[PDB]
RNA sequence: GGCUAAUCCCCCAUGUGGACCCGCCCCUUGGGGUGUGUCCAAAGGGCUUUGCCCGCUUCCGGAUGGGCCCGCGUCCCAUCAGCUAGUUGGUGGGGUAAUGGCCCACCAAGGCGACGACGGGUAGCCGGUCUGAGAGGAUGGCCGGCCACAGGGGCACUGAGACACGGGCCCCACUCCUACGGGAGGCAGCAGUUAGGAAUCUUCCGCAAUGGGCGCAAGCCUGACGGAGCGACGCCGCUUGGAGGAAGAAGCCCUUCGGGGUGUAAACUCCUGAACCCGGGACGAAACCCCCGACGAGGGGACUGACGGUACCGGGGUAAUAGCGCCGGCCAACUCCGUGCCAGCAGCCGCGGUAAUACGGAGGGCGCGAGCGUUACCCGGAUUCACUGGGCGUAAAGGGCGUGUAGGCGGCCUGGGGCGUCCCAUGUGAAAGACCACGGCUCAACCGUGGGGGAGCGUGGGAUACGCUCAGGCUAGACG
């Protein structure tokens, strides 16, 4: 069985970017699906979209790379510098309102799953709530 | 680790342990010589270096070293312990204060007397 | 606020007594994660009503005895004997890691 | 030395031998009701029941048998006392207790 | 007891010029004038290259030695700085320039900061009427820094505030002659000091 | 018996007092229940004595009883006066 | 053995009221009301003696203070794995202010344990304190809160309250008295003695303040306390001068013998005036008390100091303690001489067996400065027990392999619950400390006033993404 499907995503996602590669399926499900909203609204992936693979469904993720370089490794920079679950099964994260951290000095965000729905980190603190601190992006 | 192991059996302090059991903890332990004695360094050094056997106010029974150039001490001279060792000396953990309840400070010493314990000189 | 408890009657073999097992979850104070652990209580039954397998609320009461200190305050949800089992089975371990 | 609080150790003992005199009493009279009681004597045994509640309150008048502890030995001398009486009850005085 | 001995030796050990001497610190006579390498036996020969540490602590000592403080009220100081809200470097100097013997030598009426510390201890100066002795008192913005009428007659001072006719005296600061008065206007900025120091080495320095 | 009394909590040579409501078996500058006052014998500032008055009409009220130079005090800021 | 008083004790009466058995009602564990029956009260003293004051009795309530109970938290060893006979529960009883195996009799055979029982080791706990970027580690002296003990062990009496430090009984050890039969003791109260130890103070002053006990008050008591003394033990402030003064005295040091250094440092010129002398000289102190008004309010008045003639103000006035560590690298400061694997230094690396910047002295220098070093201990660095924040192919580290128990972890969709999770309100989080602001001692240390913050827990309300749970559904995992 597959344990973690929030963190096998977020690791589909790094692997992918890592080989640059134009898209990546993720088995698909509706906590995902907002993950993955939230990222397309910050910037970080070109977007997504529901297909069907075999006729399972699944997340098309279409990331975004920088531009191509100079000197050797011309390979581009990456837009998703940084992913990490941190609240993951075996141990769960929860924050409060005040405990809600500044990923990379504002320049990273922080996903929040909390009452009101998945937030950033900017998104719950104007909204006044804390929850569980899913993953740092940046 | 995983977390839950680290509730079931957790991490666990290192204790220290005293290299001077000069006991009760104190600063310093007064005692009584039985040897005034000559011993020869490890190897890398070659030297004459003057040690004492003590019996202590703990009931321990030590080796001090005895500081400075010349010593007053005898064999049944009562001393104060400072604690310290000597490194090129295995067994003596301690050293011996100088100008403590029998043992003069170092005659003619005039730069560090903080240490090897002598009064202040006059200058004419 | 006297106190409320909710657990599962694990043990009937008392007279006008029961042996009522209360888990509690919290988040453990240095590494975080959610432990799980579980007491023992004993509730003053004076009419013999519950009976193993129930899962009854507990109150904290003026003493009854030694270490008699609450009384069932209702049933919640009668007869779920899995929870009894588990209790069992975990007492019935103990016969080993002895010698 | 010889510091005059020996004064309150003195009275004390005094002391002493008045409660435990009352006290003896109060104890000696109790019993001799309650066995009249048992043997099914109505009237003897409610006359002893009144001057032993006379005093049990007596006793809580001074230091000897103060606050609800005199109301303990009261309440349970008379429980004692009507229930023994319920054997060919007759309740012949009637005094003591409420109808 | 601060440092009292030979002070332009300390003028050459630092290799910069600080004036405690007052005057003849201005006249060609500082022994920086002709002289500017360090004191001792080793003094003309070459400099090996300082460490680190080395430049942080010859940086501390320039400015204790300048202000004439000495290092346990100059740590302490130095904490209460930290403590504050602003830079620590600024706020820094400004708390040691609030000190009532360093206010008496910017204003002139002595000629040296260690004559102004004998000036401040004899009770010669006066803080918003009254007299303060203390050299390590502080000086809020607003208080007026005087000469008590008892020394106005003294001839030090008469030579001194004869001498600061015309001459300029600092941003933060103002001074009557005639009557002798003074006024802490504001906290000096790093800007208003000349200092030839870098407090940012001195804040490294207390990193460690 | 609860009473109002002073705890002394100034330094060496410059006494501070709070008048305070406290049970009279604890130390002066023990715990005490209500804070309700200061006094400063010196009299160093323009305010050298705090009362807030209806606090301890409240506990003279319920039996507080204060010490002489205590209800001195306390008449002094007009606790008592009832004009 | 005898006499005698009372706010000592007893009996009767009065029953506002209260207590108790039984009945009823409302509440819901023994809370409140009610009916009858039974039982229960008391003390006088003082004056300005016709009125008031100090008291006394029963009761309801308030306040403060406590008793008991419960959730949660509270060090090490698993080379401590089984523990348990009042032990677990019941009925009745005893005891208490009060629940309770708290104790007792009888009945049942239970209770606890790997979620650390039992055993052993260590240890008063907390507010806080030290350190640390923080998490965390360590600590709990002093001040404040709670606990426990009063030579060791047990026991009760008196009382609202003790199982009572300066109360009592008994056993035990010790010291003293002893007519040998028997007695008296209890500084872990303030000083002080002695022992032990590296080491910790005066057999001080005082009731003037603050607080306590008794008293109508006057007042008495108070080694609580307020002060003083001793000790650089800590913190803070201060002095040992300031300015002028030689391309630069002697001495000492090095030298390429030309000189360089100590160095404006000294001498010396002038000025200021630590100490000490002289005089004035406190705040802390206003009530209690007196008197007017009714011993109230209010108004006004007067007695009251240990510190101490000290602090402080005014006048006069002398240039008037510097020491300690270090100078090979870490680490800031270098040369000469002397010693030659010796003598010695040493935190680690390491120096010294003939030029030693590392030993010893000198000169000079660096660091601090009434301190400076040393030792011990705690944290730190140490991300070296790694939650933040580490690892296991060859460096320490994958268990010889499997089966599987407890436990940990759990695919997709919908819904109910709202336990975790989150939010709001509120209660609590004492004071001191910490933080911020203002202020009081000439400044600070110190202290006052005010403000802010705060994890956790209680209660009420709300949110439902995730975790959980319950119900239903699916087939991508699993099995067939
Ligand atoms: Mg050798
Ligand atoms: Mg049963
Ligand atoms: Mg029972
Ligand atoms: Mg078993
Ligand atoms: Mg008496
Ligand atoms: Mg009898
Ligand atoms: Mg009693
Ligand atoms: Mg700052
Ligand atoms: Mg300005
Ligand atoms: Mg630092
Ligand atoms: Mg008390
Ligand atoms: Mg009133
Ligand atoms: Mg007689
Ligand atoms: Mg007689
Ligand atoms: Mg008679
Ligand atoms: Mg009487
Ligand atoms: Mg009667
Ligand atoms: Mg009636
Ligand atoms: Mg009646
Ligand atoms: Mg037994
Ligand atoms: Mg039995
Ligand atoms: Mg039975
Ligand atoms: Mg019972
Ligand atoms: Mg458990
Ligand atoms: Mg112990
Ligand atoms: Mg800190
Ligand atoms: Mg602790
Ligand atoms: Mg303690
Ligand atoms: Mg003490
Ligand atoms: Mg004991
Ligand atoms: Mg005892
Ligand atoms: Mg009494
Ligand atoms: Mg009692
Ligand atoms: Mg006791
Ligand atoms: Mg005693
Ligand atoms: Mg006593
Ligand atoms: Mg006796
Ligand atoms: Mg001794
Ligand atoms: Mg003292
Ligand atoms: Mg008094
Ligand atoms: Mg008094
Ligand atoms: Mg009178
Ligand atoms: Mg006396
Ligand atoms: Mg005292
Ligand atoms: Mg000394
Ligand atoms: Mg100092
Ligand atoms: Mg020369
Ligand atoms: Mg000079
Ligand atoms: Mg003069
Ligand atoms: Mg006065
Ligand atoms: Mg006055
Ligand atoms: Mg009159
Ligand atoms: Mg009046
Ligand atoms: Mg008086
Ligand atoms: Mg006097
Ligand atoms: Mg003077
Ligand atoms: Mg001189
Ligand atoms: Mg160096
Ligand atoms: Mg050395
Ligand atoms: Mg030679
Ligand atoms: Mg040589
Ligand atoms: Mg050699
Ligand atoms: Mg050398
Ligand atoms: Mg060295
Ligand atoms: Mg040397
Ligand atoms: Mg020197
Ligand atoms: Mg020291
Ligand atoms: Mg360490
Ligand atoms: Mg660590
Ligand atoms: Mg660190
Ligand atoms: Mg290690
Ligand atoms: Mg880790
Ligand atoms: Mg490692
Ligand atoms: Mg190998
Ligand atoms: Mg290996
Ligand atoms: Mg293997
Ligand atoms: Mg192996
Ligand atoms: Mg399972
Ligand atoms: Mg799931
Ligand atoms: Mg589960
Ligand atoms: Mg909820
Ligand atoms: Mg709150
Ligand atoms: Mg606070
Ligand atoms: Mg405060
Ligand atoms: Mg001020
Ligand atoms: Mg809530
Ligand atoms: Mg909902
Ligand atoms: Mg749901
Ligand atoms: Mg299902
Ligand atoms: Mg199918
Ligand atoms: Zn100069």
């Amino acid at each position: 069985m597959l344990t973690d499907p929030i963190a096998d995503m977020l690791t589909r996602i790094r692997n992918a970017t890592r080989v640059y590669k134009e898209s990546t399926d993720v088995p698909a499900s509706r906590f995902k699906e907002e993950i993955l909203r939230i990222l397309a609204r910050e910037g970080f992936i070109k977007g997504y979209e529901r297909v069907d693979v075999d006729g399972k469904p699944y997340l098309r993720v279409y990331l975004k790379y920088g531009p191509r370089r100079q000197g050797p490794d011309p390979r581009p920079e990456q837009v998703i510098h940084h992913i990490r679950r941190i609240s993951k099964p075996g141990r769960r994260v929860y924050v409060g309102v005040k405990e809600i951290p500044r990923v990379r000095r504002g320049l990273g965000i922080a996903i929040l799953s909390t009452s009101k729905g998945v937030l950033t980190d900017r998104e719950a603190r104007k909204l006044g709530v804390g929850g569980e601190l899913i993953c740092e992006v940046w | 680790p995983t977390i839950n192991q680290l509730v079931r059996k957790g991490r666990e302090k290192v204790r220290k342990k005293s290299k001077v059991p000069a006991l009760k903890g104190a600063p310093f332990r007064r005692g009584v010589c039985t040897v005034v004695r000559t011993v020869t360094p490890k190897k890398p050094n070659s030297a004459l270096r003057k040690v004492a056997k003590v019996r202590l106010t703990s009931g321990y029974e030590v080796t001090a070293y005895i500081p400075g150039e010349g010593h007053n001490l005898q064999e049944h001279s009562v001393v104060l312990i400072r604690g310290g060792r000597v490194k090129d000396l295995p067994g003596v953990r301690y050293h011996i204060v100088r100008g403590v309840y029998d043992a003069a400070g170092v005659k003619d010493r005039k730069k560090s007397r903080s240490k090897y314990g002598t009064k202040k000189p006059k200058e004419a | 606020p006297k106190k409320v408890l909710t657990g599962v009657v694990v043990s009937d073999k008392m007279q006008k007594t029961v042996t009522v097992l209360v888990e509690r979850q919290f988040p453990h104070p240095l590494y975080g994660k959610v432990i799980k652990r579980s007491k023992k209580y004993l509730a003053h039954d004076p009419e013999e009503k519950y009976k193993l397998g129930d899962v009854v609320e507990i109150i904290e009461s003026r003493p009854i005895s030694k270490r008699k200190r609450f009384r069932v305050l209702r049933l919640v949800e009668s007869g779920r004997m899995d929870l009894v089992e588990k209790y069992l089975i975990r007492r019935q371990n103990y016969q080993s890691l002895s010698k | 030395r010889n510091l005059s609080a020996l004064k309150r150790h003195r009275q004390s003992l005094k002391r002493r031998l008045r409660n435990k005199a009352k006290k003896s009493a109060i104890k000696t009279l109790s019993k001799k009701a309650i066995q009249l009681a048992q043997e099914g004597k109505a009237e003897e045994a409610l006359k002893i029941m009144r001057k032993a509640e006379s005093l049990i309150d007596k006793a809580a008048k001074g230091s000897t048998l103060h606050k609800n502890a005199a109301a303990r030995r009261k309440s349970r001398l008379m429980r004692k006392v009507r229930q023994l009486l319920e054997a060919a009850g007759a309740p012949l005085i009637g005094g003591g207790l409420s109808a | 007891g601060r440092y009292i001995g030979p002070v332009c030796r300390l003028c050459r050990r630092e290799g910069v010029k600080l004036y405690l001497k007052g005057e003849r610190c201005y006249s060609p006579k500082c022994a920086m004038e002709r002289r500017p390498y360090p004191p001792g036996q080793h003094g003309q020969k070459r400099a090996r290259r300082p460490s680190d540490y080395a430049v942080r602590l010859r940086e501390k000592q320039k400015l204790r030695r300048i202000y004439g403080i000495s290092e346990r009220q100059f740590r302490n100081l130095f904490e209460e700085a930290s403590k504050k809200k602003g830079v620590t470097g600024s706020v820094f100097l400004g708390l040691l320039e609030s000190r009532l013997d360093n206010v008496v030598y910017r204003l002139g009426f002595a000629v040296s900061r260690r004559q102004a510390r004998q000036l401040v201890r004899h009770g010669h100066i006066t803080v918003n009427g009254r007299r303060v002795d203390l050299p390590s008192y502080r000086v809020r913005p607003g208080d007026e820094i005087a000469v008590a009428e008892k020394s106005r007659n003294l001839e030090l001072i008469r030579q001194n505030l004869e001498a600061m006719k015309g001459r300029k005296v600092g941003p933060w600061l103002s001074l009557d002659v005639e009557g002798m008065k003074g006024k802490f206007l504001r906290l000096p900025d790093r800007e208003d000091l000349a200092l030839p120091v870098n407090e940012q080495l001195v804040i490294e320095f207390y990193s460690r | 018996m609860v009473k109002i009394r002073l705890a002394r909590f100034g330094s060496k040579h410059n006494p501070h007092y709070r008048i305070v409501v406290t049970d009279a078996r604890r130390k002066r500058d023990g715990k005490y229940i209500e804070k309700i006052g200061y006094y400063d014998p010196r009299k160093t500032t323009p305010d050298w004595l705090k009362v807030d008055v209806e606090r301890a009409r409240y506990w003279l009220s319920v039996g507080a009883q204060p010490t002489d130079t205590a209800r001195r005090l306390l008449r002094q800021a007009g606790v008592f006066r009832q004009e």
